[PDB]
């Protein structure tokens, strides 16, 4: 059981780093997605002058 | 796999508890049986001395 828990501990350690790396991709995707809103809002706003 | 060993260790604990508990009761009952013989050996000693 002690050896088995060690395998679970190492397995959890791998997911710990992966969880942090996924947060960066999720956070980076959110920041990148938000940038599209600013650019998209600028296009519709630039052409808004034309009735 | 751990749950299979936990239940195994837990199950064996109950089985070993009965054997350990039975061994204790078996010793207590056997102790009185041995204690009664102590008085018997002394009675035979006094009886043998009485014959002398």
């Amino acid at each position: 059981q002690s050896r088995g828990i060690d395998q679970v501990g190492l397995a959890v350690a791998e997911m710990d780093r992966v969880t942090q790396q996924n947060a960066a991709l999720v956070e980076e995707s959110a920041a990148a997605a938000a940038a599209l809103e600013e650019q998209a809002s600028r296009l519709t706003e630039a052409v808004a002058v034309f009735r | 796999q751990l749950t299979a060993t936990v239940k195994q260790n837990a199950e064996n604990a109950r089985q070993a508890s009965h054997l350990a508990l039975s061994a204790s009761e078996t010793a207590q009952r056997g102790g009185k049986v041995v204690d009664n013989v102590v008085q018997t050996m002394r009675d035979i000693s006094t009886s043998s001395q009485k014959i002398a």
